[PDB]
């Protein structure tokens, strides 16, 4: 398993909630042809739809946040405000150095940024450091780590919209972990390839960056992935990415949330025809034992990287 | 139709001329720029009238750069991506501001390299003519400077680093003819 580092450019804009790994995956997709031909792909369709993604995550130096696991047990009502877990914070919530049960107020008041990303002890100095905060409390601490703007724009007669923009900070990054679930070098390279072409393509819409780095997990992650460790026989499991279910797997989804995927509207002409979609689960969902995904089908993809959950 | 290599066209752009705030427009988020479409629009309107609604149909000196008007008439895929360019640190735009702005050529076919001089001819078009308005009477004049190419062959995606190679800063586009040839790897 690797992880992709994307550093966006300094004056870059995003448009996409995060950005699920689907669209990443039709962004490796859509780069694989543009670098290989229409052909190439369709001759290895059966070894890039079996790939494991992430969703696009953030990245704070080296605090690596992944989204807030859908356990009841992390539910005043400011709790409903949070959505993400430093991979630290969250590895402590498996070896219990963190106490999310009786030591809440702690949690909230000394280790919670901007009231919705939750992080470690040892990793609050370096944040202070990083964005100059002197607040003995980091509540008492308001950082700009995204710019959202909505704007109206229409599809000049159509339909009115809005798309939200969203500028990242220059200490934030973007990052996503893959899984290539094979060996084969002479693919895998083309692989890399195709997620490194993203670096002039973009995502989104487009975003551009200045570097697209495919490096190895960080050692949390590593710790806590290898399948030769203690968290392999843990018996739960969150979804770091979008998944879309097949028959089997329909038992092992225990708490999650839904959403749909889809497609354009392609005109007016199609209001008449209904809009069929393709429900998946959440990136922070739990299932048991585990989860394998599927592909549908322009391709959908739904195998999201797992992530070994304790209750 | 496989990709053989990027080749961006990094500069500066600078002002003679003040300007209003279609040619430069200022961000949502408040950041000054010029539109990367109305540039590369602007470029579109002189390189096709050097030649005698926007052209559309496959194969034409013009239409392989910045892509046919219909995208039902594409033969070959587009070329020509322009970034918009952001206003640099150090209602009206004053002279001498510089917005750093850039230029992705797509290179397919060995012969796309008169499709860039092409449109490195329409930049000179632009720069002794008028970035604002068309025609008869356009506004606010404007100066390339400060140019590099960097050329990311098929070869630097797939790993290789050193494949990336990069020229040195030229003051103006007639110095880019050449540094355009001591680069061309694939
Ligand atoms: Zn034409």
């Amino acid at each position: 398993m690797k992880m992709v580092v994307l550093k966006p450019k300094i004056n870059s804009k995003f448009h996409f909630k995060i950005f699920h790994s689907n669209s990443l995956f039709s962004a490796i997709v859509n780069n694989y042809i543009k670098l290989y031909g229409r052909e190439d792909l369709e001759k290895n369709i059966e070894k890039i739809k079996n790939i494991r993604l992430s969703s696009l995550l953030y990245k704070i130096k080296n605090i690596y946040l992944i989204p807030k696991p859908e356990h009841p047990e992390f539910y005043p009502k400011d709790i409903k405000k949070i959505q993400f877990f430093s991979i630290k914070a969250y590895k402590e919530l498996l070896d219990n150095e963190l106490d999310w049960k009786n030591k809440i107020k702690h949690i909230v008041d000394y280790q919670t940024i901007n009231k919705s990303i939750v992080i470690s002890e040892k990793e609050i100095e370096e944040i202070k450091r990083i964005f100059g905060i002197k607040a003995e409390k980091l509540k008492h601490a308001k950082i700009s780590l995204i710019s959202k703007h909505l704007e109206q724009k229409v599809a000049d007669k159509g339909q009115l919209y809005n798309i939200e923009f969203i500028k990242l900070n220059e200490n934030v990054e973007f990052y996503f972990l893959i899984d290539y679930n094979n060996e084969d070098k002479e693919f895998i390279k083309k692989l890399e390839a195709s997620i490194k072409l993203i670096e002039d393509e973009g995502l989104g819409g487009a975003g551009f960056f200045e570097k697209v780095e495919i490096v190895d997990l960080p050692e949390d992650f590593n710790e806590i992935l290898d399948e030769n460790s203690k968290y392999n026989n843990l018996e739960y499991k969150m979804l770091l990415g979008v998944g879309i279910p097949n028959k089997d797997d329909i038992k092992n989804i225990e708490y999650y949330k839904l959403i749909e995927i889809g497609g354009y509207i392609y005109s007016l002409e199609c209001l008449t025809k209904p809009k069929r979609n393709i429900l998946a689960l959440t990136e922070g969902s739990i299932v048991k034992n585990d989860f394998i995904g599927d592909v549908k089908d322009v391709y959908t993809h739904g195998k999201p990287i797992l992530l070994p959950f304790n209750p | 139709l496989t990709l053989k290599g990027k080749v961006i066209l990094e500069g500066i752009i600078e002002l003679e001329t003040g300007m209003h705030i279609n040619p430069v427009i200022r961000d949502a988020f408040g950041r000054i720029l010029i539109p990367g479409s109305s540039l590369k629009g602007k470029i579109r309107a002189l390189l096709e009238r050097k030649d005698g609604l926007p052209h559309d149909c496959g194969e034409c000196e013009i239409c392989k750069i910045f892509g046919p008007h219909d995208s039902k008439n594409i033969k070959e895929p587009v070329r020509v991506i322009v970034r918009d360019a952001y206003l640099q640190p150090e209602e009206r735009v004053v002279a001498g501001s510089k917005f750093k702005f850039e230029v992705v050529f797509n290179i397919y076919k060995e012969s796309d390299k008169e499709l860039i001089k092409k449109f490195i001819e329409g930049m000179k078009l632009l720069e002794d003519d008028y970035l604002g308005g068309s025609g008869s009477r356009g506004y606010g004049k404007i100066k390339f400077r400060d140019i590099k190419l960097i050329c990311k062959p098929k070869e630097y995606y797939e790993g290789n680093e050193n494949s990336k190679k990069e020229s040195d800063e030229v003051e103006s586009l007639n110095e880019l003819e050449s540094e355009l040839d001591k680069i061309w790897g694939g």
